[PDB]
C-alpha cells in the first residue's frame, strides 16, 4: 500500500502484458494504513482508490477493480488475505 | 527509482550533483505517505555504491533501485582522438 | 584502516594511530568519391 | 529507440514499407536492407 | 563484501534492507486522536 | 483660528504623499522617520486614508510587505493608527469582497496576514476573515492567508486551525478544481510538510527592534460600514498639549601569543606541507591572515639561508583559498614598498629568492613586479639588489627564453620602459646588464638607438 | 623517507620509556614533554625531539605503484598535555 504503483510495478504490469499472461494484483500490507501511518479510514479508501485508479492506467484495457476481484487485499504478516466476494460469502450471505 | 522522504530531498539532489552525469527528471508525490519517489538517472561508470552513499546519508530514511531495461546509450563527453587530453594518475579524470 | 589510509593496527607502532585528511591536499581524391556516389 | 525495444513501425516488402514509411527512408535504401 | 575486495575470507553475508520506515507518531498530549492524517503525509488529490 | 488647523492637517496631507508613494522595502525605516517630520499624532487619519486608496487601486503585488511594516513601525510608539487601521483594512476587505474585486482583495488580505505575523493584529481579525472566506467558498483567498500566516494559528488556534487543514484536504481529496487552484493546494500542503515557516514574505528580521508593537481587536460581523470620509480635516481640542506631546515623542525617537602560536607551527614541522596543513586547520580569521604571512616571512629570514620549506608552505596555502593569495599579493607589496629598507643584503638575498620562487611557478602572478619602478630616484639600493636576486632566481628556474617570453607578456612598463625618457631607459640597461640579464635589453637598447638618433 | 620516520617516533618513544622505567610506570600522564624537553640546567632531561611530527600518510597500494603525495597525515608522538614541541630538522641547513 505504501508506496504502491511504482516505475517498477509500471515495468512488471508492462512485461505481463508482453508476455501474454493473465494479470492480478494483491494490494498487500494493509496494516501499514492501520497502524504505521494511522490513516483514519476514510483516507485509507481514499488510498486503495489512487493505487487501483494508478494500476489502470497502465493495464491498457482491461479493467480490475475489487468487484470483479482482480483486486486482493492482504497482510501477509497477519497472515491474512481477502477479497469481496469472500468476505461477503463469509459474514454477510447469510443475513440477505 | 529513490523512495526517501519528503523532507531530505536536498540530500539526494546534492548526491545526484556529486555523482558525474546524473540528472533527476521527475519527483512523485507518494500520495497519503511521507515519501517522494524521485526518478533519476546515472551513469553505470559512476553507480558504484550508490546505494550506500544514498542509504547512509539519508539516515536509512531512503533506498533506491537501479535498473537497465529501458536501454539508454549516451555519448561520454571529449574526443576519443584527442592524443593530448589531460588523464591523472590517480584522481578521477576532468570532463573534457 | 579507514578508505585504504592508516595502519593496520595501532599497536605496537608508538603512536595513537590518529589519521587526518591534508588540507594541503583543395579536397582529397578519395574524398570526391562520395560526390561521385551522389 | 524503436529497434532497441526488438521493434519498427523480416518480410522484406513489410520491412521497407515500414522503413519507407515511418523513418523516411529512401526506397533504393529501403530495399537495399541486408542485416539488422 | 565480495565485489569490492579481492580476498573476503572469513566474511559473513550483511542483511541487505528493510522496507523504508513510514511509522508516524501521535505528538500531541489529548487533542489528536490515535488515528489522524499527519501533516508529514502528502495529500490523495485524485476523484 | 480653524483655517490654522485644516492647514497643519493638508500640510501634511500634502507633505506624506511621496513618503507612502516610494515605499519598498529599502526604505520602510526612511519612511518611518521621515513622516514623524510632521504632526501625524493629530493628523492620524490621513496615513489610513492612502492606504486604503493605495491597496484598492494602484496594484502593489509585491510591495504590500513595506506598507505592513511602515504601520508595525508606527503602532510601535502610536497605537492609535494600527486600532483605526486594523478597522480600515477590514472594512476595505468586507466592501472590495462584496464588490468581487479579487484583485484588491488579495492586496488586502496580504496586508492583515502580514499585520498579524507581526503583533500588530488580533487572531480574531484573521479568523473573521476565514469565516468570511468559507462561508462563500473564495477558497484562493484561503491558500494565500494559510500560506502567509497559517503557522501562527498553529500555535494561537490549534483547535480550530486543525478544522481548516480537514475542511482544505476533504476539498482537494473529494471535489473538482481549477488546476491553478488544485497545484496552490498542493504547495500549500508541501510548505507545511516541509516548512511550515517558509511562507515569510514578510520582514520578521524587524521583530528585535520593532518589539514595542502591540495588538488590537475588531469584530467586523457587527453592522459598521467604512467611515470613508475621516481623511478630511476634522477639529482638534487640546491641539498645543497634543502637539507638545508629538515634538516631545519625536524627540524621543529621531598579539604576541598569536605570533608565538603561529611561530611553533612552523618550527614543529617536518615539510612544508605538513606546515600549510597545521596553519589551515586553525582557521585563521581573514584580517589575521596578513599578520600571519608577515610571521612566515619573518621567520624565514631569521634562517642562514633560503629553504624550499617555506615556497611549499606559501604555495599549499596560496592555493588552498583566494583570501590567502591576496594577502600573499599585499604581503609582497609591502615588503618591497615598506620594509626592505631596514634589511640587510643576506635577508635581502633570502627574500628575493622566496618571492622570485613564488614568481616562477605562477603563484605570484608576474603582474605584481608593476610595484617596481627602476630609476635612479624612484628605486634604493636595498631595492636594487633585491631586484637582483629575485630576477636572478627568475632566470634559475626558467631560463632566459621563458622568461623574456613572461616578461613580455605582462607589460611590466616600470622597469622595461620604451616611451620613456632616454635616461629613464639607459638605466634600466645599466641596472640589467650589470646583474648579467644583458639579453633582455636588447629591444629597449634598440629604441634608446632610435630616440637618440 | 617514511620508514625513517616511523623508525624514529619507535625510537624515541623507547628511549623515553627506558626512562618511564626506571621509574616503574609507563603511565602517559605522569610524565609530560616538559619533563623530558626542558634543557638541563633548569632539571629536564634535554632530549631533543623528531617524532613530535605528523608522519606523511597514504594509500599503499596506490603508494607501491606510483608517487600518491601527501593526502593524509598519521599522528606522531602525541601527549594528553599537547603542546607543540619543536623538531631538529628546522634548525639544520639543508645539503643544497
Amino acid at each position: 500500500v505504501v508506496e504502491g504503483v511504482t516505475f517498477v510495478v509500471e515495468q512488471l504490469i508492462k512485461q505481463s502484458i508482453k508476455n501474454n499472461v493473465a494479470m492480478c494484483f494483491v494490494i498487500n500490507k494493509l496494516d501499514r494504513l492501520i497502524l504505521d501511518l494511522k490513516l483514519p479510514p476514510m483516507d485509507a479508501y481514499l488510498k486503495l482508490n489512487h493505487i487501483i485508479a494508478n494500476i489502470n492506467s497502465f493495464t491498457k484495457g482491461n479493467v480490475f477493480s475489487p468487484i470483479d476481484n482482480n483486486i486482493i487485499f492482504a497482510s501477509t504478516k497477519l497472515g491474512f488475505t481477502f477479497t469481496i466476494k469472500e468476505f461477503v460469502s463469509y459474514y454477510y450471505a447469510h443475513s440477505i | 527509482d529513490i523512495t526517501v522522504h519528503a523532507p531530505l530531498l536536498p540530500i539526494v539532489e546534492e548526491l545526484m550533483k556529486k555523482r558525474r552525469g546524473s540528472r533527476i527528471y521527475k519527483t512523485i508525490k507518494v500520495a497519503g505517505t511521507p515519501l517522494l519517489e524521485v526518478r533519476g538517472q546515472v551513469p553505470v561508470i559512476e553507480s558504484a555504491g550508490f546505494e550506500t552513499d544514498l542509504r547512509l546519508s539519508t539516515n536509512g530514511l531512503g533506498m533506491c533501485q537501479l535498473y537497465f531495461w529501458h536501454k539508454i546509450w549516451r555519448k561520454v563527453p571529449g574526443d576519443v582522438l584527442d592524443k593530448d587530453a589531460f588523464i591523472p594518475k590517480l584522481k578521477p579524470a576532468p570532463i573534457n | 584502516s579507514y578508505n585504504g589510509i592508516g595502519l593496520k593496527s595501532a599497536k605496537g607502532s608508538s603512536t595513537s594511530g590518529h589519521v587526518q585528511r591534508s588540507l594541503a591536499s583543395r579536397p582529397l581524391a578519395v574524398q570526391k568519391q562520395i560526390e561521385t556516389h551522389m | 529507440q524503436d529497434l532497441s525495444r526488438n521493434t519498427l513501425g523480416d518480410n522484406p516488402r513489410k520491412l521497407s514499407k515500414i522503413l519507407r514509411t515511418e523513418y523516411g527512408w529512401d526506397s533504393l535504401a529501403s530495399r537495399n536492407v541486408w542485416s539488422f | 563484501p565480495h565485489l569490492y575486495n579481492s580476498r573476503p575470507r572469513s566474511v559473513r553475508i550483511p542483511w541487505y534492507n528493510n522496507p523504508v520506515s513510514c511509522i508516524i507518531q501521535n505528538d500531541e498530549e489529548y487533542d489528536t486522536p490515535a488515528l489522524f492524517f499527519d501533516p508529514s503525509l502528502n495529500p490523495i488529490p485524485h476523484f | 483660528d480653524i483655517k490654522f488647523q485644516r492647514e497643519n492637517w493638508e500640510m501634511i496631507r500634502s507633505h506624506v504623499s511621496p513618503i507612502i508613494s516610494n515605499l519598498t522595502m529599502d526604505n520602510l525605516q526612511e519612511s518611518h522617520r521621515d513622516l514623524f517630520q510632521v504632526n501625524i499624532l493629530i493628523g492620524r487619519n490621513i496615513i489610513c486614508k492612502n492606504v486604503v486608496d493605495f491597496t484598492l487601486n494602484k496594484q502593489n503585488g509585491r510591495l504590500i510587505p513595506a506598507l505592513s511594516a511602515l504601520i508595525a513601525l508606527l503602532n510601535s510608539d502610536i497605537p492609535d493608527i494600527g486600532e483605526t487601521l486594523a478597522k480600515e483594512l477590514m472594512l476595505m476587505f468586507v466592501q472590495q469582497f462584496n464588490r468581487k474585486d479579487y484583485v484588491s482583495c488579495g492586496n488586502i488580505l496580504q496586508c492583515l496576514s502580514i499585520l498579524f505575523l507581526y503583533d500588530v493584529i488580533h487572531e480574531i481579525v484573521i479568523l473573521q476573515i476565514l469565516l468570511l472566506l468559507l462561508e462563500k467558498n473564495s477558497l484562493r483567498l484561503v491558500i494565500a492567508v494559510m500560506k502567509i500566516c497559517g503557522w501562527k494559528l498553529a500555535l494561537v488556534s490549534k483547535k480550530t486551525h486543525d478544522m481548516i487543514w480537514e475542511k482544505l484536504r476533504y476539498i482537494l481529496q473529494t471535489q473538482e478544481l481549477s488546476s491553478t487552484l488544485r497545484e496552490s493546494l498542493e504547495t500549500l500542503f508541501e510548505i507545511r510538510q516541509k516548512d511550515y515557516k517558509s511562507g515569510s514574505q514578510g520582514l520578521f528580521i524587524l521583530d528585535p527592534t520593532s518589539y514595542t508593537v502591540h495588538t488590537h481587536s475588531y469584530i467586523v460581523s457587527d453592522e459598521d460600514e467604512a467611515n470613508k470620509e475621516l481623511g478630511n480635516f476634522e477639529k482638534c481640542e487640546n491641539f498645543n498639549e497634543l502637539t507638545m506631546a508629538f515634538d516631545t515623542l519625536r524627540q524621543k525617537l529621531l598579539d604576541v601569543e598569536f605570533k608565538k602560536k603561529i611561530y611553533l607551527v612552523l618550527k614543529s614541522s617536518l615539510s612544508g606541507d605538513e606546515a600549510a596543513h597545521k596553519l589551515l586547520k586553525l582557521k585563521i580569521a581573514n584580517n589575521l591572515k596578513k599578520s600571519v604571512v608577515d610571521i612566515i616571512i619573518k621567520s624565514s629570514l631569521q634562517e642562514s639561508t633560503f629553504s624550499k620549506f617555506y615556497s611549499i608552505l606559501s604555495e599549499r596555502m596560496i592555493t588552498f583559498h583566494r583570501s590567502w593569495q591576496t594577502a600573499y599579493n599585499e604581503t609582497f607589496e609591502q615588503n618591497y614598498t615598506q620594509d626592505i629598507e631596514d634589511y640587510e643584503t643576506d635577508q635581502l638575498r633570502i627574500l628575493g629568492k622566496f618571492w622570485g620562487h613564488l614568481i616562477s611557478y605562477e603563484f605570484l602572478p608576474m603582474d605584481c613586479l608593476k610595484i617596481i619602478k627602476l630609476t635612479e630616484e624612484e628605486s634604493c639600493p636595498q631595492g636594487r639588489i633585491f631586484i637582483k636576486f629575485l630576477f636572478q632566481e627568475l632566470v634559475n628556474e626558467l631560463g632566459l627564453d621563458e622568461l623574456q617570453l613572461r616578461l613580455n607578456s605582462s607589460k611590466l612598463d616600470g622597469m622595461f620602459p620604451l616611451e620613456g625618457d632616454a635616461e629613464h631607459i639607459r638605466y634600466s640597461i645599466n641596472f640589467f646588464t650589470a646583474i648579467g640579464l644583458g639579453l633582455l635589453t636588447e629591444d629597449m637598447r634598440s629604441r634608446l638607438t632610435i630616440i637618440q638618433e | 623517507t617514511e620508514p625513517l620516520l616511523d623508525i624514529l617516533v619507535k625510537g624515541e618513544t623507547r628511549i623515553q620509556n627506558r626512562v618511564k622505567l626506571g621509574l616503574n610506570s609507563k603511565m602517559p600522564t605522569r610524565f609530560p614533554p616538559a619533563v623530558f624537553y626542558t634543557p638541563k640546567e633548569l632539571g629536564g632531561l634535554g632530549m631533543i625531539s623528531a617524532s613530535h611530527i605528523l608522519i606523511p600518510a597514504s594509500d599503499l597500494s596506490w603508494s607501491k605503484q606510483t608517487d600518491t603525495g601527501i593526502t593524509h597525515f598519521r599522528a606522531g608522538m602525541t601527549h594528553e598535555d599537547e603542546k607543540l614541541i619543536p623538531t631538529i630538522f628546522r634548525y639544520i641547513t639543508t645539503w643544497e
